[PDB]
């Protein structure tokens, strides 16, 4: 087998979230902390009833800081040495230090249930040999 | 993807200093065969680190573009690791966004180095087709020999790396030095970063300061730092990260008091002397308030009114050191009456309000309450040395420096914050006089151009006066080149010599990439750079290292001190056969088989006996410096110049320079000089008359210089794929322009192109744009003038700004969210 | 590497023809979420395959190229592998090395689609930027318009693809056919492979035999298969091996007898007329034995010769079917006297000795025991279509089939083998006089010329002339373009117009990647492969499949359909925006947002109530194909034209043309043709009198066309880093060459470099060069001689042979081992 | 893990190995054939005292069909389709319908004991999701 085993973890509703109020969950362990906003506005890879939900983890790529969401920037922040990434391009690094952009936690969202579920992470989470431990 | 392979507890290690800026910040590079693996316990894997469970922040920094798989010339393949070492002193662990694709940017096949040059290239005419380097040399060294045999040397121009690192080091500025000066003997040479034979730092020098004067450590010592013309954060990363701001936040402050138990060290403060807003007043900031932190908002080009409205008021405050004076330097009463300018005049000129330059002088020059002057070091880098006349404003800087003792006491210094790291040994130049290269091969001279490890395409001042002559000048050789048909190398040399006395130019580049240079060059010649060969240089405390060799080139690239040397021995062998004694005589001292002996001839010979002239930066006592030495004193090396060596206690070196006072002089004293205002320079003047928009450029935190790596990165096309222009938001209104338009910027020198980045920070009538990149060229649009050593002022120019269009795609993919962290 | 994800059970899974040769093998694209995979187990998997233990041999086609993982416009990830399709009738199965590569050739960021075109790129005077697609319209449309405006259609050049398969196909072909011939109106228009609006097969189709006439089951049921100018293992792969072989091991012998109780089958047997002895001879050999293959090694150029005499010889022995003769056929008795050759005369003229003519005469046309004559299919390709003199050939050769009733009975037909797929549908070229493109722009005609889907840089013929002229017109624009600031579109559009009529030329590649073209191109813009896209084309038996489409292209890359009618919509607004209605009227008809709607406005509009003119090659019958029909149909399509279509049948087709003897003449009955020998054309005989080498030159089975994903391979890269030369061994040993050194090729056309490659079974005095390649282009020493309907010579030149040197790492990485299978 | 783990197959002492005669044997498994063969003159990545040993997988990698080593040209052959692969070139495709090179076995020569011992394979074996089934 090729691919890592992730957990199908259960976030929340999609109805539940307001625009631009980030949520906290670990994601795929209770040592990854993750963080799932829903935006408000479409970004490709967004899901949802508005394609507006991303969740990313938020360990700084560079070194591991735990960064921290910008509500009006819509950013995600580290203030150890600085990089910034956009939660609007999938984490794209904005300015800084890290060699790798934010990494994408991968929802489901099911219209039967309304249930947003994290399945997948697309990168490689800091301070990890693989994401599954 | 979402793992990574673990280097074995018993991989191979070796070091490496990185590749790209002045910091030379030490990493190391974990090789082993592609199959095997570490295991996640801590003691079985060369990290040493606890994979069992996640690791806490700061444990490491390690990413899937830190990690690569290389082919070796055996077919062999080896996962490496290219990680930075926790202990070696300049980085203390740390990796910038640069550095940390190291392995990313090591050769492969299929990977971001696909494209690397791998043999010989030879534009026939009319297509690119592989050639033999034994072909490449009877022709290259042919063309040579025809012209030094005809018009000699001044026929022959290079535009030539001078500097460290990868592309530069002390065996390769050598094995280029001895070649083009030793052996052809041309004075037809100029500089990767400037037009002619000179130096940055000419005025500091003949002062008797040389610009590389102190070490990273007294960053940490001082009371207050000044970067003038510097955007560190972003050009210099881990020396502010891991120096700078560790003083900002108190961590230093124990170490000070340490070393001086009855000082006052008040908490450390930060001016920066820049035009523009940039990432690193923000981040200052940011760590120590905006009441610790002075942006001295200089008008474009006021550098010098500026120094000397701050030198004149620190002498009528009596806050300067009269008995240093008085002891160690010669000039000072005259530069009080030529340099004198008041402070209302000074913040006329530059903007700068008068409490503003009361505030940085009493906080940098008033003595503390326990009587000692503040410890200020004056941190300087391309926002002067390429700023309103070069020499002038080093001259008014140094003036305000050696008169406030700020050079030679720990915790001061004024130096170059450095661009590449520097690694010259070179014979002296064979000229006494200055030359504009690019203007000579505009106007018609030379037969044949080399540019080696650097790409003026992207980077000259005046760029597209430059391109345009090279493209006109080589098509003349591609089409005199096309009625060839069976033509010996003899043959060929004659038909292209012959285009050259009708308006053409043969164009070679030696280079790891084709490049934009592909676009004119005739032949293309395939270098190797740290890593496939060993190499030394120094950052910008002059701290030697040795990067080793750990896996080969591709194809038959090679290093450039042994391109160096074929080209010698191609020259020696055909003046030999052509019964030329004294000719060949001329291109003797080239038995080279590895770089280490370029290494052995020149930078170990230095002021030795029976050595010929030759111009170190390791000086005389270079030869105490070996391979082995260096490879034990570990990524720490040692700082020049090498004072002692044995076997007890290694490499001894200097910490600072001119710590009792004496300078590089004929007396042993610092000279202050003149430093006239006399406004911007006519030329560039003409243009801001002209033009609305004053066109800034230089450095973004993610893009190493040319792009030549970077170019072939996903991320970092995805990030900037054209070169972007910061642009105040009111401006942009104005022209009806958001992030993602692409905008014509243009003046009387050219027209160039770039994506618009509205950032609330520029100044309305002001812009930034990123230079030297492979979308969209800067350098089009400054102009020609130069100091009076052929120093350029590519900060100083002024152009206007027309919309072409909106690039949805640039909208839908690209960040154009703030670069400032606030 | 040493795994592969596998597809889980449930995958999406779509079809796709392979994007290259006309076999039109057809293959599954399997799509998954990166992250996902399926089971070892067989029915956990999609290809039903069980990966728990070995698999037997033949069980699957599945290496590590035939997979990758591809990101979307979205940034989602996605696994796909490409593999052959078992129950597809073409292929049974098989795939090809060309297009088992297909799953590396899609886009991805990171691997060998990384530089594919994705957004606009433009040359702004003197270096590449990214341009807007509004932008990249308003240039090239303003520019088309002040041509029309100006000088008319005339002054606008292009040369386009008019195949199928990827950077063709039905929906392309009509696009781009609509644009040029309906819109714009211009008879200024070649093809990719030939330079200037005609066809390959103009003297089959005049005497009434369209050159697709068969079934590939007709080379299962045939008694013999001639193979003439063809290399078809090489070259056609999947036919040769799926169809000829099974032929020539007896396992089709119980369908011939089942379809003809009465007539005897004996083992069947192959013919090749080629000068060179290929792997297709040696492979027939190996399977057949040497008594079943007869290898007519002829002179170059000599095929009307040996089709003369064999034509006279079978009518003396009553060899012939003088029923089908009388009743089908107009010119018999015309043609034996005009065409009259003994076998003596023959053997000297072509070198083949008379008993192996008599040999192939008696396999071929003699009747068998039991009454009827042989099933012989005749097979032809460049060989002879870029023989010399096209037209004669076929004539001749036709004349032989027609008097033998070798088409139309099943095992039997005249045939192309093909080169692309095919697709055409378009309106009818809009002048009557056949124009040579490249001479007139050599001569300075046109002020723009766009390449479409084509690279005559490497594929023209004479093309060190083209591409000389095209390099120094483009060079007179570019310097034009140089001197604006600040311009307008309307300005630079008059700033280059005005160049145009200086001697300049402006230049539009339209394309997936830059290719060389991008030496002289001013504008090039991002097109869409099959799976990007929807494509439907037939393959060498008529048999129309739908590629679908499974991923998104790259950036604003667009179907080629898609891009001209961005092209006619700017321009239909320019001329709404200046008052001219009955222009912008010519730009009618392009309201197309899907490539589907180039499909049904062309293919199936032919023959319509309303239509337009309209050229299909699915005929009247066209609008009964729909592609929700051919998604049912899978990738066995339908043999084309389509007789009927209903819900319960699907799509009826049509295996064999011919079958009643009624032939596409004015008459119904085929046409015999004059066949005259001539020799030589004089401009080759020049070259052959003067110059020592035939350069025969031609295809590679690893290497496809131009190479413009294979130059982005490492393996393909290793293994052909530079184009071969295959020379016989004595003459390598008299010019001291070996496998490995490098040679310059050159006569009075132009002069090219390619790797010697000796081969045993090339003849003393004949080379064979690798055509149309990145790294030594062969086109450049091939004349300029064209037959009456300007269908080039490529295979008629000779040159001399100059070593250069010896590329040692070729000799360390290449083999040059045979490519001969013994 | 990211590694499979491959066994570690005695496979002769070199000395035995006569020049350009093949030895076959089983790698990683018994259903995966193998020739080993000292070519007689070196080549990049050979082993053994002349630097002249290499060793392959002899299934076709176009679709799996036993190749035979052909001693007179030094390649291995597979007559399903005509693909040829160079010996002393690392696999490399000289004609034929194959997309990778014939498959490396990875031989360890250790000079105290003279055994060759077969340790990886470089290239995935036809048939086989990944070379350790
Ligand atoms: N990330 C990254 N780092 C690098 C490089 C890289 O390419 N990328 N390249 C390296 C090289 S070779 C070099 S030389 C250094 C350059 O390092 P720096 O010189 O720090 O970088 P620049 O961006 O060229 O310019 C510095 C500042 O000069 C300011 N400036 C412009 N005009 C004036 C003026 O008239 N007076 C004053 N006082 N300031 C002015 C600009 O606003 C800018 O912020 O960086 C090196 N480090
Ligand atoms: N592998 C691969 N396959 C391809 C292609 C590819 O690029 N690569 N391209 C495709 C295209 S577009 C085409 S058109 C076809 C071409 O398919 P072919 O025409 O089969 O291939 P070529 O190698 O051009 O030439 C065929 C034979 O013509 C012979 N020849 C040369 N001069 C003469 C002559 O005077 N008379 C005769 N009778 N024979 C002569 C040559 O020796 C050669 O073996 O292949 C298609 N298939
Ligand atoms: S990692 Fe490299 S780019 Fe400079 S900051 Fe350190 S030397
Ligand atoms: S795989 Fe492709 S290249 Fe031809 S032989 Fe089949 S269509
Ligand atoms: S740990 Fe986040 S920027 Fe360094
Ligand atoms: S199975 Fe070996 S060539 Fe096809
Ligand atoms: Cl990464
Ligand atoms: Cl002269
Ligand atoms: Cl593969
Ligand atoms: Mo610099
Ligand atoms: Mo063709
Ligand atoms: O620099
Ligand atoms: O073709």
């Amino acid at each position: 087998r090729t691919t890592l085993q992730y957990p199908a973890t259960q976030v929340s509703v999609a109805k539940n979230l307001k625009a631009n109020e980030p949520v906290s969950f670990t994601y795929p362990d209770t040592s990854s902390p993750c963080v799932a906003v829903k935006l408000g506005s479409p970004v490709p890879g967004g899901v949802g009833p508005n394609n507006d939900i991303v969740a990313y983890s938020v360990l700084c790529t560079h070194m591991g800081c735990p960064t921290s969401y910008d509500k009006s920037s819509k950013t995600f922040k580290c203030p150890c040495h600085f990089t910034e990434f956009d939660a609007e391009k999938a984490g794209q690094m904005i300015c800084g230090q890290a060699t790798e952009n934010l990494p994408r936690v991968l929802l489901r969202y099911d219209e039967a249930s309304d249930a947003l579920t994290a399945v997948g992470v697309d990168g490689l989470i800091y301070g990890r040999q693989a994401n599954v431990i | 993807n979402d793992r990574i392979t673990l280097p074995p507890a018993n991989a191979q290690r070796t070091n490496m200093t990185c590749h790209f800026c002045i910091v030379g910040c030490g990493y190391h590079v974990y090789k082993w065969p592609e199959l095997q693996e570490g295991g996640r316990a801590p003691e079985q894997n060369a990290l040493g680190l606890d994979f069992r469970k996640q690791l806490p922040p700061l444990a490491v920094t390690l990413t899937p573009a830190m990690t690569n798989v290389v082919t070796e010339h055996n077919g062999r393949r080896y996962n490496i690791m290219v990680v930075p070492d926790k202990a070696c002193v300049v980085n203390s662990g740390l990796s910038s966004t640069r550095g940390g694709k190291m392995a990313s940017y090591m050769y492969t096949p299929t990977g971001d180095g696909k494209q690397r040059l791998k043999a010989p290239r030879l534009y026939a005419a009319d297509q690119w087709v592989d050639t033999t380097w034994d072909h490449a040399m009877a022709l290259y060294a042919g063309l040579i020999k025809k012209t030094l045999d005809k018009d000699g040397p001044q026929g022959v121009f290079f535009s030539c790396f001078d500097h460290g690192g990868a592309g530069g080091g002390f065996e390769n500025t050598w094995g280029t030095g001895k070649l083009m000066f030793s052996a052809i003997q041309t004075p037809m040479v100029r500089i990767h970063n400037r037009p002619a034979y000179n130096s940055e730092c000419h005025a500091t020098r003949e002062m008797g300061i040389g610009e590389l004067n102190n070490a990273y450590e007294d960053a940490q010592l001082a009371d207050v730092i000044w970067s003038i013309g510097n955007n560190p954060y972003e050009s210099q990363t881990n020396y502010f990260l891991n120096h700078w701001l560790p003083n900002l936040q108190g961590a230093t402050t124990s170490k000070k008091k340490e070393r001086f138990p009855n000082e006052n060290f008040p908490q450390a403060r930060i001016i920066f002397v820049d035009p523009r807003e940039t990432p690193s007043v923000a981040i200052a900031r940011h760590v120590a308030g905006n009441d610790r932190v002075l942006h001295l908002a200089i008008e474009p080009g006021t550098d010098t009114a500026l120094f000397n409205g701050l030198f004149t008021y620190v002498v009528e405050q009596g806050w300067i050191d009269k008995p240093f004076i008085e002891a160690h330097t010669k000039g000072f009463d005259d530069a009080v009456k030529t340099n004198r300018l008041s402070l209302d005049e000074c913040s006329n000129i530059t903007g700068v309000p008068v409490d503003m330059l009361k505030r940085a002088a009493e906080w940098s020059y008033k003595p503390k309450a326990s009587g000692q002057a503040p410890r200020t070091m004056h941190a300087y880098e391309k926002g002067i040395i390429w700023g309103n006349d070069n020499y002038v404003i080093q001259s008014a800087l140094l003036d305000l420096v050696i008169a406030t003792h700020n050079v030679g006491r720990r915790g001061t210094g004024c130096v170059r914050m450095g661009g590449h790291q520097e690694g010259y040994t070179r014979p002296p130049y064979p000229g006494d006089k200055k030359i504009y290269i690019d203007q000579e091969l505009i106007k018609g001279k030379g037969r044949i151009m080399t540019w080696w490890g650097c790409n003026n395409f992207q980077t000259s001042n005046n760029a597209q006066a430059l391109r345009e002559a090279i493209l006109q000048r080589s098509a003349i050789v591609k089409q005199a080149m096309q009625k060839a048909r069976g033509a010996t190398t003899e043959e060929m040399v004659d038909v292209i010599y012959e285009a050259t006395q009708n308006g053409g130019l043969f164009v070679t580049s030696i280079n790891l990439y084709p490049t934009k240079l592909a676009e004119a060059a005739h032949l293309m010649l395939p270098a190797a750079h740290p890593g496939e060969m060993n190499l030394t240089s120094m950052n910008g405390e002059r701290r030697i290292r040795l990067s080793e060799k750990f896996m080969d080139p591709p194809g038959t690239a090679m290093a450039d001190c042994l391109i160096a040397a074929r080209i010698a021995n191609a020259l020696r062998d055909m003046y030999q056969k052509d019964g030329k004694a004294e000719m060949a005589a001329q291109f003797e001292g080239f038995d080279w088989k590895t770089e280490e002996d370029a290494f052995n001839d020149g930078f170990r010979r230095a002021g030795q006996p029976g050595a010929p002239a030759i111009d170190s930066q390791g000086g005389s006592t270079g030869h105490l410096v070996t391979y082995d030495r260096l490879r034990k004193s570990g990524n720490n090396g040692v700082q020049l110049p090498v004072v002692s060596w044995d076997e007890s206690k290694g490499l001894v070196g200097t910490e600072m320079l001119y710590t009792e006072g004496k300078f590089d002089t004929d007396d042993g004293k610092a000279h202050f000089k003149p430093a006239p205002w006399n406004g911007l320079p006519a030329t560039v003047q003409q243009q801001k008359d002209k033009y609305r928009f004053w066109l800034n450029n230089g450095r973004n935190n993610e893009v190493w210089q040319t792009a030549y790596h970077d170019q072939y990165n996903s991320l970092m096309q995805e990030r900037y794929p054209m070169a972007y222009i910061e642009m105040n938001p009111d401006d942009c209104k104005q022209l009806d322009v958001t992030g993602g338009d692409i905008v014509e910027v243009y003046n009387d020198f050219g027209s160039t192109f770039a994506m618009v980045y509205p950032v609330a920070e520029i100044k309305r009538g002001q812009t930034f744009m990123l230079f030297g990149y492979v979308n969209g060229i800067q350098g089009d649009v400054t102009t020609d003038w130069t100091d009076r050593n052929i120093i350029p002022y590519y900060k100083g120019t002024w152009g206007d700004i027309r919309k072409v269009g909106s690039m949805e795609e640039f909208k839908r993919t690209v960040s154009f969210k703030s670069r400032r962290f606030a």
